[PDB]
RNA sequence: GCCCCGGCGAGGCGCAGGCAGCCGUCGAACCGGGGAUGCCCGAAUGGGACCUCCCGCGGCUUGCCGCACUCCCAGUCGGGAGGGGGAACGCGGGGAAUUGAAACAUCUUAGUACCCGCAGGAAAAGAAAGCAAAAGCGAUGCCGUUAGUAGGGGCGACCGAAAGCGGCACAGGGCAAACUGAACCCCGGGCCGAAAGGUUCGGGGGAUGUGGUGUUGUAGGGCCCGCGGAGGAGCCCUGGGGGCGAAGCCGAAGUCCGCUGGAACGCGGCGCCGGAGAGGGUGAAAGCCCCGUAGGCGUAAGCCCCCGAGCUCCUGCGGUGUCCCUGAGUACCGUCGGUCGGAUAUCCGGCGGGAAGCUGGGAGGCAUCGGCUCCCAACCCUAAAUACGUCCCGAGACCGAUAGCGAACUAGUACCGUGAGGGAAAGCUGAAAAGCACCCCGGGAGGGGGGUGAAAAGAGCCUGAAACCAGGCGGCGAUAGGAGGGUGCG
């Protein structure tokens, strides 16, 4: 996780990770009784071709999601119906998108 | 214990109705850096002859000895942590052990040393 | 003289013992929560099932 | 009264002891109606301990 | 897509919910009988509807052959 | 609440915040496993119940065991079985009316509600006397379609399948008889063994047939000739390794410095861990105070796998034959009642008739004749895939104390009814009891001064609305006429 911290500081998305940590709130209403304390905010998405360690390494950062291209749906890409998510692609994912055409 | 339940009612049910042999661990206190170093352990469950320093509350900076551990209510008593009654007798203020730090241990018992050796 | 059966007598004896107020040390021990219970029965008001 | 001390002895001593304890329990329950208000409980439990150990000695 | 709201919502405060006089939205008498009652063959309250919109519902015509013998060619 | 074996590691003595005391370091409380005690009624069973209590027989020595009914094995000794209970799911019988048809009688409601009987953790079904149609399939059960179709029906209202096709899951074995003819099974005692099970005496069964054989379509089996003689798969655990499998174990990192405050989990500043930023607790909103969490750990009994250990009951192949056998009030016809989509062509039962039986028999949607195709009933067993949840576990665009189960609590409780039966209400002091020491008045409940607390929030206790009531303030107020209001001027 610390390695991923440094990498993300160098690529320039640490500020969005910090926004997601700062903008997490205790919600209003009776959801607090049913779990559902803490509305959690969304950060960046890493799209990878295979998992070999990176899910382990990036999980715990607030708002970070890790997904393979083969299992990629629309909620990962447009949370709340709103498009335009910050996304880190790998070159192998790019090639596999070339193949899948979609 | 195995508390993997995201449901608050289940957590609170367990805590309110926990069997007696598992409440000592819910009543654990941290150690001073010195003992932490010399033993290799971050926390231990509380016991009567221990000497503690109060870290949070009105009675800050007070060192003293434990004189009572109550497992039904999750509270301890510490000599020196007292308030007065209308008439004028002194009674203990009860404390939660997560508000106190252990600055001297009481080891006249083998099993507590076993705990230490198990988790160091 | 009035000719009771023994088992009826024993049941009436239990009903008799049952009928008193909560002890005072119980109210104290409980911090004024238990102060009355559901089986105060008076012989003119509520009749038992013999 | 402790079970190690009860297991050194013979069934006849156990019987004598139960008789003595029952007499004490009756006397105490009589005065109680008139300093350790737990005598009755501990006497009861001792009689019970004796009877258990006598039965397990016989079953052998 | 187009997610319009239901009209009971707009009819809160209408007093009759579109049905007219307060006496007209009742049981089977308010429909003239349950189901295909009154379509003829014994009673005729809906015989005018039958003769406009559904002739050849009453009666029989023809015969069917068994499937064991029916052949459908491509 | 009594005893023991393991675990945990110092306090404990139920809901339940008291006065007196006791138990525990010789390892308690608590947790896992295992034992002991266990009143009366109740299937209730030695015999009787207008009161869950009474009254007897024996025999052994007060202390003890036995003594019900119905049945099996027996036999004048004894050894066994059954009875009652169980939410929903399961099998077999008996069987309404309201209602709809805009009335009503066939129909519908409905093989429903309810009644009777019988089982289990699942039950029932199940190995073609079948489905099909110029091609073929191959035991049963469940899911999706076939289809609101074929068909039934005052042909009205309405009712209503199957084969086939696509999938889940897979599995097949045994009697009767022909032939043989005691070569057989069970109980007890004397021995051998870990044991599979052998061997001996004494009894009970069995020629009205115990055991061996053998189990199917123009076929199979038997007998008859003959060449061949891998039943060897199972079971017992002195031995043995592995694995599952606990109560249970380990598990990172700030209580750092200022302000606010009764109390930091706040604001501002400076750092750290992260395979752990799920959830909860702690005197306010806590990744770093605690439980935990991600993830690593170990494990007695109990169970699975296999290597070995000791031991078992009958045995194949190819065919010839004027030789034998293959399930009776049964198949089938007629009639009556019920039931079905089953219509001249569904299944069930009663009554009257009633076969063939291997040169034989059955089915193919009216009957019958001839062809062709498919099969062998009237005897038995059978896993998996499926249904349920009086219990346990997890989760939630569910409710949040007139809601949600009737019941958030000493609730199917109090209470009502002769009885079947009916059935409530009722949650929240405070961080901590720190739950008001002391003085005056009062018969007293209490009032008034004083105190605790950040705050009376004072148990008649979080907040504390409206209606209603009392007093104080303001305006009007004893020559006066409209549903209590509207406009305009004072």
């Amino acid at each position: 996780t610390a390695q991923t911290r440094e990498i993300f500081k160098k690529l320039g998305v640490w500020d969005d990770i910090e926004r997601a940590k700062k903008n997490t709130k205790i919600r209003a209403g009776k959801g607090k009784m049913r779990g559902r304390r803490y509305k959690k905010a969304k950060g960046p998405l890493i799209v990878v071709a295979k998992n070999e360690g990176i899910v382990q390494g990036a999980r715990n950062h607030p708002g970070v999601d890790v997904v393979t291209v083969d299992n990629l749906g629309v909620e990962y890409l447009a949370p709340g119906t709103h498009p335009g998510r910050l996304t880190i692609w790998t070159k192998g994912a790019i090639e596999r998108l070339r193949e899948i055409y979609g | 214990m195995k508390l993997d339940m995201k449901q608050p009612r289940k957590q609170r049910k367990f805590l309110y109705n926990a069997p007696l042999h598992l409440r000592g661990k819910i009543m654990s206190a941290p150690l001073s850096k010195e003992l932490r170093e010399k033993y290799g352990v971050r926390n231990l469950p509380i016991r009567v002859g221990d000497k503690v320093k109060v870290m949070r509350g009105d009675f800050k900076g007070v060192e003293g000895k434990v004189v009572e551990v109550d497992l039904r209510r999750y509270r301890i008593h510490v000599e020196g942590v007292t308030h007065k009654k209308t008439d004028g007798t002194e009674v203990f203020y009860p404390l939660h052990p997560s508000n106190v730090m252990i600055v001297e241990l009481n080891l006249e018992d083998e099993k507590r040393e076993k705990i230490i050796e198990r988790r160091a | 003289a009035r000719n009771k059966p023994f088992a009826k007598k024993l049941r009436l004896a239990k009903a008799a013992k049952q009928n008193r107020r909560v002890p005072v040390w119980v109210i104290v021990k409980t911090n004024r929560k238990v102060i009355t219970h559901p089986k105060r029965r008076h012989w003119r008001r509520t009749k038992l099932k013999e | 009264m402790k079970p190690s001390e009860i297991r050194e002895m013979s069934i006849e001593e156990i019987d004598k002891k139960i008789r003595e304890l029952r007499l004490e329990l009756a006397k105490e329950r009589g005065v109680l109606t008139m300093e350790n208000p737990m005598v009755i409980r501990n006497l009861r439990r001792d009689i019970a301990r004796l009877l258990t150990i006598k039965r397990e000695k016989l079953r052998e | 897509m187009i997610r319009r709201r239901k009209k009971v919502r707009k009819l809160r405060g209408s007093h009759t919910h579109g049905w007219g006089c307060k006496k007209k939205h009742r049981g089977g008498g308010s429909k003239g009988g349950r189901g295909m009652a009154g379509t003829g063959k014994r009673k005729d309250q809906k015989w005018t509807w039958t003769i406009k919109y559904a002739p050849d519902r009453l009666g029989k015509r023809g015969f069917h052959r068994p499937k064991a013998v029916q052949y459908i060619p491509k």
